[PDB]
């Protein structure tokens, strides 16, 4: 507990590192306290990369509400003020993750941190940073202080640095997004007087979250793309002075250029000619730089996007350095240009065989089905290259593979000797990555499923397919090619062969394919009862044995979620059962862990569902049962379940307005769980449980269920000394005495 | 009045009107207009998630009409909260909305289990019975269950819905109930003598027309629905229709008394 969790945490200090972190995640799921504390204020005083993983990971993870705030708020306190940049970026993230549980103490907090931050506005930076993560996490409190944010950010922006501007831009951005959801003149004044190579960029980025928090859409055009009245009036100025600026410093000065392809889309965006072929000479010229390339594609095609009827006219140009940049294998953005000129069809046709060319590249399958989305015509042909090139690829490095077998999966195509060779692909394969993906392909490749051709095909697949899924070493593609066997499988399931390995694949140690394998069979034995039947009945005795003869928290548990499971599939091997089981359940409950309260609970719904008419009888004592737990916190099991099971009761057996009348008290506790709780779930149960009762006539509800006053004619000589006695009595009762 | 002017108004008021032409449309049973009025609703509103659930029930479309369900829910919790808090009988209003709602859930499992039809109408009289006698709420409450079940498939819940009514001064609702019961208008037809089907609705009819001025009319007519009953009794006596006979029995005596109080 001590020296195991200071070993673990050290290790996280000394992919690696985010598996790590979700171990320590999953351990304190599990679960002392005075240990962990001590190996937190270990690791933050030293090795921070894994102190920052180990304190932000438990956030949102455990109950801490107010003690750990109390704690860490010095911790991230400490960091802030004097410190190496870079890893900040991983002590923000877990001041965005400490944010986001609010007890009682955000206000205080973030505004103290707004007005550290404020004051220093390995100083700056840190006080961008807390505004930023202030600004994301808390939209509430951040928002109350803007004035002094502008003035003091306006001052701070323009010193001569670019990693100041990165980052005030950006805070700037989100004060202004929570403006504007709820200055933008003195926003604009400043950028223009500056302008008048610091005092460039990052005007630019300003008057571009202007331009872009004015019109939305050219922005929700750049990031759909990415993934694969103050402005208007002063528009001719800005617009001049842009295009001055462009035309005379042609060479004046790499950030000034991302800058203007940043800028000049948005702005042919807002209007769509005025400086367009000025637009494709400053974009084209900055392709053929090898730093501007990548940015100039960018520009390009963002700029076709703003711009949609003039664009045309320089196809040629671009297309030709297209065709030769390829043939080599920069056009990643380049392909992104072309699906965005159709948002053009003879073009495409020979455009195909280069694109298929640069072989296995991420974005160009995504790219040519967004294509084929917008405009449908062209498509066999890509398929046919795609098929060739693929076919290429796989008669013969391993991610090109990885990325093959995930492509054979995307829209349609046009196989028999590829499924074959796929046969061999997986046999030859250990590795978790090539089988994962091999096995995807060949589960989604044989989606067609009344014909004895391509049958016999079908059998030895799904025979190989089962053979792995039940001999693989390693659990994870055990999992995923159980999984892949969904609903539409039941002709080649209900053969023998078949179903001796289902049962085998029961009776596992993960318990994760015990469920999934269960549920399987179950969705099973609709046509082959002769073989289902007897072994789930063997299986449900099992299950009842160890339930009642053994003493141990887990394997019960494990065993209510097997039985939940088994009840809630093939329910015709229930009905005859259905009073021994309740018997057992009802006495786990009645006994003087809360995952087994829990699956206990959830298992009486299903069996309340899968009967009815034929459980009344027993829904007095369950009523009792779960009216006793609903108050008195001592036995606090959740709500959202009893709640969940109590309607499942209500609505499946048929029981309405007389429980009113029998408890009295169940409406005043209803009505309460309105009044004091924070959850959507539960408020949604308890109203849904309020509509299965009914509604009651006010007149039926009414059936089930000083010190003025000393104020008389008293004279006053008289009435002081009294009202003081009753306070004093009052108060002379335990309690409050302990100190008074 | 909401036919004849939709484009001659503006769309502040087109917004108010939406919810009365919804609810006049689905009343009528015109689906095209109803589809055109609730999509002028705002989505963030309770009535609407409820109007659009409503459709999807129509259009077979149950999972949107879950989420719409789910939503509307949580457009309630606020409502309910705020009037809860004082008093019982100021937050009736909104546990009738409860009601509808899980009744509207209950709709569901009503088109996908035949097994369970019985358990549910039965359900469905027994929880109508504790809420208040007003008429507004079981007009709400049946018209939301006329998506599964005629009036002639449940024809009790309809005599006690126009018994209500007659009790209050709104002798014209039953009428029209009892006359959408009957299956014709012997109003019209004076000449003729009442159908002899289904004999409750008759003499549920026959009181409700002493209600008003034909006091000579119902007792002729009552006359004749005796000797009728007396006849059929006898040629259609068997060991089968033996609790048939109890109950024709039962009825003849309601009967009996009736007309000496009025003579």
């Amino acid at each position: 507990s001590n020296v195991s969790v200071l070993q673990q945490f050290a290790s996280g200090l000394k992919r690696a590192k985010a598996a790590k972190e979700l171990q320590h995640y999953v351990t304190m799921e599990l679960r002392s306290t005075r240990f962990y504390d001590q190996l937190n204020h270990h690791i933050f005083e030293l090795e921070r990369k894994g102190g920052i993983l180990a304190i932000a990971s438990l956030i949102g993870v455990e109950g801490g509400n107010a003690t750990r705030i109390g704690r860490f708020a010095n911790y991230l306190r400490n960091l802030l003020p004097s410190n190496d940049p870079v890893v900040m970026e991983m002590a923000s993230k877990a001041i965005g993750r400490l944010a986001m549980a609010g007890d009682t103490f955000t206000a205080e907090y973030v505004e103290f941190e707004v007005k550290r931050a404020l004051e220093w506005l390995g100083r700056r930076h840190a006080a961008v940073l807390v505004l930023r993560e202030l600004a994301i996490s808390v939209p509430t409190f951040f928002f109350q202080q803007v004035q002094p944010f502008f003035d003091n950010i306006f001052v701070a922006v323009w010193d001569p640095k670019q990693a100041i501007r990165e980052g005030a831009v950006a805070a700037l951005r989100a004060c202004l997004i929570l403006t504007t959801q709820r200055w933008y003149r003195h926003t604009f004044e400043e950028a223009e007087k500056g302008f008048d190579d610091d005092r460039i960029h990052g005007a630019l980025l300003i008057l571009n979250e202007l331009v872009r928090i004015s019109s939305m859409e050219g922005e929700r055009l750049r990031e759909e793309m990415e993934e694969i009245l103050v402005e208007s009036r002063c528009c001719r100025d800005l617009m001049e002075e842009k295009f001055d600026q462009v035309c005379q410093w042609v060479l004046k000065c790499s950030l000034i250029q991302m800058t203007i392809l940043n800028l000049l889309p948005r702005l042919a965006a807002f209007r769509p000619t005025q400086y367009l072929q000025d637009t494709m000479n400053h974009v084209l010229s900055c392709v053929k730089k090898e730093k501007e390339r990548t940015a100039a594609f960018q520009a390009l095609g963002l700029l076709s996007v703003a711009v949609r009827s003039e664009f045309k006219v320089y196809l040629p140009r671009v297309l030709d350095i297209i065709r030769a940049a390829l043939p080599p294998k920069v056009d990643a953005t380049v392909f992104t240009c072309i699906s965005m000129l159709a948002r053009i069809q003879q073009d495409i046709k020979e455009l195909l065989e280069p694109m298929l060319a640069v072989g296995l590249s991420p974005a160009l399958t995504a790219v040519l089905y967004d294509l084929s989305r917008q405009i449908p015509q062209l498509k066999k042909d890509i398929q046919d290259g795609l098929l060739k090139m693929l076919s290429l690829v796989l008669m013969h490095d391993v991610g090109s593979i990885t990325l093959a077998l995930r492509t054979l999966g995307s829209f349609e195509f046009e196989l028999t000797q590829f499924v074959r060779h796929c046969a061999d692909h997986f046999l030859n394969s250990e590795h978790k990555e090539i089988r994962m993906e091999a096995a995807r392909t060949c589960s989604r490749l044989l989606t067609p499923s009344v014909s004895q051709t391509a049958v016999q095909v079908v059998a030895d697949v799904l025979s190989k397919l089962l053979v792995v899924g039940i001999t693989d070493p390693d659990p994870d593609i055990r999992y995923c090619v159980l999984a892949s066997l969904d609903e539409r499988f039941d002709a080649h399931l209900a053969q023998a062969e078949n179903l001796q390995a289902l049962f085998v694949a029961l009776n596992d140690q993960v318990f994760e394919i015990r469920e999934l394998a269960i549920c399987t069979v179950g969705r099973l034995s609709s046509m082959n009862p002769a073989f289902v039947m007897p072994f789930l009945r063997k299986m449900l005795i099992q299950i009842l044995t160890e339930l009642e003869h053994s003493g141990i928290g887990r394997i019960k548990e494990q065993s209510a979620r097997m039985l939940g499971h088994l009840v809630s599939n093939a329910p015709r091997l229930i009905r005859p059962y259905m009073e021994p089981i309740l018997k057992a359940l009802i006495l786990k409950l009645k006994d003087p862990n809360p995952g087994v309260i829990n699956n206990v609970l959830a298992t009486i719904g299903e069996l309340a569902q899968v009967s009815g008419l034929e459980m009344r009888k027993w829904v007095d004592e369950l009523f009792i049962i779960i009216m006793d737990m609903l108050q008195d916190s001592s036995l606090l099991a959740k709500r959202q379940v009893a709640l969940w099971t109590l309607g499942q009761l209500v609505a499946s057996t048929g029981y309405v307005v007389e429980p009113y009348r029998k408890y009295p008290t169940l409406l005043e506790v209803l009505l309460n769980f309105l009044k004091t709780e924070q959850n959507q779930g539960t408020r949604r149960e308890a109203i849904r449980v309020l509509g299965l009762l009914g509604a009651l006539d006010p007149y039926k509800h009414k059936v089930n269920i000083e010190m003025l006053v000393n104020m008389g004619n008293l004279p006053l000589d008289e009435f002081y000394p009294a009202v003081s006695m009753v306070a004093l009595m009052r108060i002379f009762r335990d309690q409050s005495l302990s100190h008074h | 009045q909401c036919c004849e002017k939709w484009t001659l108004v503006n769309d502040e008021t087109q917004a108010k009107m939406a919810r009365m032409a919804a609810a006049a449309a689905w009343g009528l049973g015109q689906w095209d207009s109803m589809e055109e009025y609730t999509c002028m609703i705002p989505r963030d509103t309770h009535d609407g998630a409820f109007y659009r659930a409503v459709l999807a029930l129509h259009q077979d479309l149950f999972s949107l009409a879950q989420q719409c369900i789910d939503k509307a829910r949580d457009l309630l919790d606020a409502e309910l909260t705020a009037m809860a808090g004082e008093s019982y009988s100021r937050a009736y209003g909104a546990m009738v909305s409860c009601h509808m709602l899980s009744e509207l859930e209950e709709v569901i499992q009503y088109k996908l289990v035949p097994e369970r039809r019985e358990i549910i109408r039965q359900i469905w009289w027994e929880r109508l019975q504790g809420c208040q006698r007003i008429v507004e709420d079981w007009q709400k409450i049946l018209m939301v269950r006329s998506l599964v079940v005629s009036p002639h498939e449940d024809m009790r819940t309809w005599l006690k819905y126009a018994s209500l009514c007659g009790k209050s001064g709104r002798l014209a609702l039953a009428h029209k109930t009892l006359v959408l019961l009957l299956g014709v208008d012997p109003s019209r037809q004076l000449d003729h003598p009442l159908p002899t089907v289904h004999p409750q609705v008759t003499y549920a009819y026959m009181k409700n027309m002493w209600k008003s001025a034909r006091k000579i009319d119902a007792f002729q007519h009552m006359q004749h629905f005796v000797q009728t009953m007396q006849q059929q009794a006898q040629h259609a006596i068997a060991t089968e229709d033996q609790q048939h006979k109890q109950e024709l029995h039962k009825l003849m005596a309601r009967c009996f008394l009736k007309l000496g109080e009025w003579q």
